[PDB]
């Protein structure tokens, strides 16, 4: 280890043409408890390598697809032509409550669909004609935004000019949202443009409105999408223990929802990445703080919930250790039963831009051990706190090429890969136990104490399941 | 909570009485839901004639295409060739669709890679990027080619594919030998067949456009089949069947069957069988082409009449009894080759299942979507099954596509009440289910959000949907299943069937209710 | 009434309201019926481990059975022999329901005759009956082999098939050298694949017991297989393609998948394909003799060790991924061939889709029942799949084998909380399914029943039906699928998942209620 | 074709053996104008020739599948081995209204399932053991019935003494039938076994009892309601005015027969398999009985006014309003269904009723049956077949397989009704099939809504497109 983990990047980056090569390697770094600052240790946030397989989006996904799209009561345009809204539509489980197609829309996919006269015309004739259709058809909408796609912005159209005039005449939040693909490097910048266009066009709505009828608990959830339940097994326990979650964003969220949140006490951030930026921009203007929280797994819930009631008075700690109390049989259940079948088994992660680190401490309390993680598109500061939580000489990967993670993989050898769908049937054929870790592979809640059992359950069906002695035919 | 022994996924969990306690709180507080009176008066209001007229009235609206773009197709194609690496010149985000796309589909490997073009290409081209990009996926991924179609962002600035890879190989990033086959696949022209036709085109020039002197019209004896945008592992498996079985010499040009159906056996292998570049380079020396989905091969068929001057014969995609006999029946007439005793016998097995089940499948309507090949397909066996397709949609179908639909119809009795629409999308389809309700859908997994809606009006109003076409990710290896030929026929009317009986039941399920007609004998 | 434009059947016609107002009528004015608070407080009572415990104490009733009688085997058995006329001594009833039984499995057409014994053969016996009985078949049918089998009523009064056979062949009635092989096949005698095992070693004695002397172990380079009672005709198919793939030489020993599936075009075939009489002949002469399915074929096994003194491998059926691996291998240690790259390839590819599925079967609970051969290859592979088969069933299984299914069940944590039954029926399976509720049945049509009475309890208890065994009758055309070696544990797995996402997608259909786990991906 | 018809029957029994030949010759004749007495033209109901391949069925079958089986709250015990009660398990849709398992039991199997055991040492024991059983576990049964499988005499057991035993002491009806397979030369004798069983066990049980009578009191006898036939009959005789006391045996409960010597009319459908009942209650209750015909509007029409012929004019009156009622709906059927299928000819054999009692309803459509037969009708069927046959068709009795294929492949009609076993071998002739003893698992086919459905199931299978696609376009 440490040094073989050294040699095995070197030999790695030994098929990479020099530029590639160069640049790979300030990617690829292994963790030092010595050093606190990732900006001397690996690079993030660039440009990918072209034609190296990487395994990132686009900024369309990072807006439409992550922070918008959620959004139930809303209807999301996809505006350009048919494939982005295809390929994104209800790939990612961001669950709600609602009746789509009548007063809910997430599932579902609107597009202008883009044809050659289009762009050379322009589509924003097209736009304000499909907005009217959009209010014939579904009038039980409480609000459009516009998800520009590759071609608007390089075509010339102005899709803020169409908003302000339609929703003026309709009386309606018409949101403009620039988060073309070819924007930024990857998902990331769509996050950021997505916060912006929620700040410029809808979170001002009620800045004026006194009919809010506030308590000193409010709070919000910020930057928790709802995947298969998630924000549903937090919220059940920030109630249990005495607060009032006014807003949800955006899994499961509505407009109205997103309106209240400047009149909370509180902003708890799940997700830094995707939500920093709106978190930051409420402190400033509404002075409402903010804090990162972690729910998964129950060393981490249970931290979580006490630091958030250190926030409060003497009334929702007491409730805190009443919810601590209540759970502690459950997950000590879950533990005692599959933690003897986990232990000591290594796991290698790749995700996005928080669950990298912050699922760490859910295998630990299963007795598992991380070997590896990395993010496609997470920031410098994601690695600063990557380093705390990761172990000495871990291996770390920044927008990991379909090579390098194999060739990563093929040494370390470890029992577990958490992953993405398109490496999902990789590993799965060289017979290394896979999990979806943003779909949950369609299981989950994995958030809280009732996401604990089913992740737990969700490991355990799959690291020791009896397919994967079958790999070898007994006759070679 | 949880029992430790009983663990609850998201369904059932969030009905327990707390979770729906919780739900309602949220909603009653801060959601400013519209009250369920309205949202049921306005579901209704969806389920009307009123509003289908104001739904087909749309023009700058889609709702739930029913198609994708082009070079989805075009990286289909290329996945059928040896060896061979897709390559989409644009923007990255495409590819992961793409790639997540199929994975989900066949629930398997897909490999594919962009050379990632950002706001600094938006303004001076993708030129370095081809050139790092080709240098680094031949290095990296060690190709035996590089097969290049492009993403809506490089179409719209311009790029020139041709000049672009012709400078990567002059100045030293990939070897001048190394075959870089390319086509434009603007995603805001036709859909993800157009794409696949563009790629096939692009790969058949690049490999017989120079090389024609020397060739001759059957000096090989062959027959070049040319399969089209395909996700049924079996359609290639059954061509490639009863090929073999009438002793016909065949090219499949453009074959993933393998490197889609790769085994778990311990390690992990990128690419798997494909036509290979020999067979490219000698396609024009058989004795024809057969398309086998003609009406997205539409440039592959001028430049194999243009340039390979071959006679491609005018036959229905091979679905069905009738466009399967006369699919053999052509292949002999160009093969020499009589058609065997062990197809003959299984035609006669398809007959024989028909006249077993004609008293379920007579008078059953359906309503039906997909591709304009594999539709028209369906359309005909359903009316050879004594079905009537009452809602015929293909949202990527053209005018004259339509007009030999019609065509079909009119030349049975079955075809009397269908229609057939084009440029319509799921949202018109899901109007027509209510306004004339069929009594099944035949289609994507995006046809189960239709049946929620029907079921929600009422049990009585349900449609049930047959999961026949692509993409279908909420079941489990229909990947592997077959729609061509006899046995996709056999397939199909199986499938159907039991669709029906399988719905019979579960009205007569009711004890002492309707279970008097609770056969055990069907 | 009736509107012509569209005319009800039975359902839903007598849901009309005249239909329901006379329905009621009938019942309060002459039907004495209990009233429904009493109907309602049996059924509840019914479904109770009380209920069970009486249940369970039965000796003297059965109800509702899971197996048939002797001569029904016998005569499956002889349609697998070339131009031969299955023939039952005894009364005429028993044949209707053989053919009738039959017919509705496969759909076609099942030839099989009696000799019509009455209250008169009761007094002198039927040997009067077999005289005229041969005589006339081999006249009027004209096949080349006649295989004789019992009623029960021939073997009541004892007539001695050997003698009149022997005595028909001496008096003229047939000619000497026309093969009638023969076997008493008792209906009170175990059960239908008993008849099965007696028949064919009756079969297998005729052609072999006398002409010992020149034959040679191995001589003929083949293996013998013997299928046993097998109703899906993609069970014959797959072991003669594994076994062609692998080029071994084998005679398969009742074949009747031709005659079970004749083509429909334009004429009857009474007989097509199956083994002929010179495989029999010959079949002493090779290397050795595998029995698909050895715990009905106790009676074939000692004699082609006794007499053809083959050494029977011990292999368990070929059903999943272990046990097809323990054939083959088997197969390639006696054939000294082997095991082509193709089925190492189809090998992975099952494993593949297990790893690809095991997330949605892992630790579902199923009943079963069926034949013991049949159950324990079910039980054997669902245990493969992480699924745990709760309630085991086997009406017609002993003691040994329950031993040998128990040691399957203890070699694996998915057997912990299994029990299998022995001699007991579907109305005890019903209790167990109620009492001790599993995920899904895994059954033949009689299993639509449990499935009924489990949903009249309430939805959330309701247990679907999986149709994989014997006889299906309320599906069309599942006699064509496959359930052993690769292809058929391949064809179980995909109809095992589906079955449950099919459910799932019911559970999670209801708008605003259960459809925030309505997945499009699963 | 008279003489043509004459050659092809000799030419078919050249293939028979002396014996044989001459036998068969007896059961096979051409209709002709000129005869009332058949024992002049065709012999019935005689033993079947041994290897032929008859179509008959057994004694039990007449009894237990036909005659009681239908009865619906009470228990039957298939006594014997375990081939007969599952062969005819739900096999024959005499529907019922009942919920299975708890008071209704039709589509049940109750068996002894006789083991070697039970044969060397007799079955008596056993059965009233079962019979104990029987009552623990399905208590709200009304009655038990034994039907005897063939080895249950050849043993000597006497079923009889049980069912007096275990009756009296149980105070319960169990009714032991004596339906040995091997009695009779078939389903024939099961009937009036069955019968016998009936008036001996069952009918007697309210002679001094438990009732309120009315001048309208009548029983459907000889119905079993095969995919609700009785229940589209009961409703146009009670349109009629009058009241169905009691249904035999379709839907039928025990209480309902024991009601039936109350009643003043009794109204025979299956004239074959309860002739003999209807004479006995002729005898001794007084009740006469009249055959009738429900297939087709015409023999309705007619038997709804022969019966109400019987009646006063209140009776005649609404005979006429039902009449009127349901006329435009038939005609609706008629005039649709009528041109596709007049011309064509047919060729039927069924059972013991309706060879003969569906012509009428082929002709309302302009068809023509040009041949017809029995599997185990007497000689009293066939002087009623002649009638309704037309000149020089063919008559077979106890047709062979051999016979009817060759029959078939000369007279070439464009349809054939009859059993399954003949189903599959037709269909693959090319000659469309229609089941007419199950409606192949349509119907119901009597009355006026019967007709409806018994049309659209002639159309849909004799018009079907699947019957141009025999040959191969390349194989002629
Ligand atoms: S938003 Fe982000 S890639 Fe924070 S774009 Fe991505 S539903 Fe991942 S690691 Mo998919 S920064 Fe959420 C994410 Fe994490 S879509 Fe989900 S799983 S916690
Ligand atoms: S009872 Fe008879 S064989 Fe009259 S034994 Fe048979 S339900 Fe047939 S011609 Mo199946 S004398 Fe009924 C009959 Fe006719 S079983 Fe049904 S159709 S009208
Ligand atoms: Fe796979
Ligand atoms: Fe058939
Ligand atoms: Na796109
Ligand atoms: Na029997």
């Amino acid at each position: 280890s440490r040094e073989e983990v050294e040699s095995l990047i070197q030999e790695v980056l030994e098929v990479y043409p020099e530029k590639a090569r160069k640049d790979r390697n300030k990617h690829l770094a292994v963790n030092d408890p010595a050093v606190t600052q990732s900006k001397k240790c690996i690079i993030s946030n660039k440009k990918s390598q072209p034609g190296l397989m990487t395994i990132r989006g686009c900024a369309y996904a990072g807006s439409k697809g992550v922070v918008w799209g959620p959004i139930k009561d809303m209807i999301h345009i996809s505006h350009g032509p048919v494939g982005c809204g295809q390929y994104s539509r209800a790939g990612r489980r961001n669950y709600y409550i609602g009746t789509t197609g009548v007063n809910a829309f997430v599932t579902m996919n609107f597009t202008s669909d883009f044809q050659e006269k289009d762009i050379v015309f322009g589509g924003d004739k097209k736009l304000a004609k499909l907005i009217d259709e959009v209010e014939t058809l579904f009038p039980l909408n409480k609000g459009i935004s516009v998800q520009s796609e590759c071609p608007i912005g390089l075509i010339g159209d102005d899709i803020e000019s169409v908003s302000k005039v339609k929703g003026a005449e309709l009386s309606k939040t018409i949101v403009p949202v620039r988060c073309e693909g070819f924007r930024g490097v990857s998902q990331s910048l769509g996050h950021h443009i997505a916060n912006d266009a929620v700040r410029d066009w809808v979170l001002g709505k009620r800045d004026e409105d006194t009919t809010f009828a506030s308590t000193p608990y409010d709070v919000a959830i910020i930057g928790d999408y709802n995947i298969g339940g998630d924000a549903w097994s937090s919220r059940i326990l920030l109630e249990e223990m005495g607060l009032r979650c006014v807003a949800q964003w955006s899994g499961d969220g509505s407009i109205s929802e997103i309106e209240l949140t400047p009149k909370v006490k509180l902003n708890l951030v799940h997700c830094y990445r995707s939500m920093n930026y709106i978190s930051r921009h409420m402190e400033e203007k509404y002075g409402i703080p903010w804090m990162e929280y972690n729910f998964f797994g129950p060393t981490k819930t249970i931290e979580s919930l006490r630091a958030i009631a250190a926030k409060f008075d003497e009334s929702i700690q007491k409730k805190c250790e009443e919810v601590i109390a209540k759970y502690k049989p459950e997950w000590e259940a879950v533990v005692a039963k599959y933690r003897p079948r986990l232990e000591g088994k290594r796991v290698m992660l790749y995700i996005g831009g928080l669950r990298p680190r912050h699922v760490i401490g859910a295998y630990e309390d299963l007795g598992m051990e991380v070997v590896g993680t990395g993010y496609e598109f997470a920031h410098n500061d994601d690695y600063d706190r990557t380093m705390k939580e990761m172990g000495d000489s871990t291996l770390l990967y920044d927008d990991v090429t379909g090579y390098e993670f194999e060739e990563f993989v093929k040494r370390i050898k470890p029992d577990l890969i958490g992953s993405g769908i398109k490496e999902k049937f990789i590993f799965q054929k060289m017979g290394i136990p896979f999990r979806e870790m943003h779909s949950w592979d369609y299981s989950g809640p994995y958030h809280g104490f009732d996401g604990f059992a089913i992740f737990a359950r969700d490991m355990d069906m799959t690291l020791n399941n009896p397919c994967w002695k079958k790999l070898q035919a007994p006759w070679e | 909570s949880q029992q430790v022994d009983k663990i609850k996924a998201s369904y059932p969990l969030f009905l327990d009485q707390d979770y729906k306690d919780m739900l309602a709180k949220k909603r009653d507080g801060f959601e400013e839901k519209y009250p369920q009176d309205k949202i049921d008066e306005v579901f209704q209001w969806t389920t009307t004639k009123e509003y289908q007229e104001l739904n087909f009235q749309r023009e700058a609206l889609t709702v739930n295409p029913a198609k994708a773009c082009q070079p989805l197709g075009a990286v289909l194609c290329a996945l059928g060739f040896e060896k061979t690496m897709p390559y989409v010149h644009g923007s990255q985000g495409c590819v992961a669709y793409f790639r997540s796309y199929f994975n989900r589909h066949f629930r398997e490997p897909v490999s594919c890679v962009s050379d990632s073009m950002t706001e600094d290409a938006a303004v001076f081209g993708g030129q370095q990027n081809m050139k790092d990009g080709l240098q680094n996926c031949k290095a990296t991924y060690k190709p035996d080619m590089i097969a290049v179609s492009t993403t809506c962002m490089a179409e719209v600035i311009g790029d020139d594919l041709n000049a672009f890879i012709n400078n990567s190989k002059k100045e030293g990033f990939i070897p001048d030998e190394f075959p870089v086959p390319f086509a434009h696949t603007p995603a805001f022209v036709g859909s993800h067949v157009t794409g696949w036709d563009n790629m096939f085109e692009g790969i058949a020039r690049y490999f017989t456009l120079k090389s024609m002197d020397d060739k001759v019209v059957g000096s090989n004896k062959k027959i070049n089949i040319v399969p089209g945008f395909e996700t049924y592992l079996g359609n290639f498996r059954v061509i490639k069947r009863m090929l073999s079985e009438m002793g016909v010499g065949y090219s499949l040009l453009s074959d993933p069957e393998e490197v889609l159906d790769t085994p778990a056996d311990g390690q992990f292998r990128m690419y798997a069988g494909g036509t290979t570049q020999e067979e490219m380079k000698d396609a024009p020396n058989a004795l024809n082409t057969v398309l086998l989905q003609p009406w997205h091969l539409e440039k592959t068929k001028k430049f194999v009449e243009g340039t390979w001057k071959h006679e491609v014969p005018k036959l229905n995609i091979p679905m069905g009894l009738d466009w399967t006999d006369e699919f053999l029946m052509k292949v002999s007439e160009i093969s020499g080759q009589p058609i065997p005793a062990s197809l003959t016998k299984e035609r006669g097995r398809l007959v024989d299942m028909m006249t077993d089940s004609h008293t379920w499948l007579h008078g059953k309507r359906f309503a039906l979507w997909g591709d304009p090949d594999f539709v028209m397909g369906l359309v005909k066996f359903l009316l050879e099954l004594g079905c009537e397709p009452v809602h015929i949609l293909c949202h990527n179908g053209n005018k004259r596509w339509k007009k030999a639909v019609d065509a079909i119809l009119a030349a049975s009795p079955y075809g009397k009440n269908a229609t057939v629409y084009i440029g319509k999308d799921l949202w018109h389809l899901r109007s027509l289910v209510f306004t004339d309700k069929p009594d099944f859908m035949i289609g994507n997994s995006y046809g189960k959000f239709i049946q929620r809606d029907t079921l929600h009006k009422g049990k009585e109003f349900e449609v049930p949907l047959i999961r026949i076409g692509f993409p279908i990710f909420d079941r489990h290896h229909l990947h592997r299943s077959t729609t061509l030929g006899y046995e996709g026929a056999m397939q199909i009317l199986t499938t159907l069937v039991n669709s029906i009986l399988e719905r019979l039941d579960e009205e007569t399920r009711g004890m002492q209710a309707t279970d008097y007609n609770h056969d055990l004998v069907r």
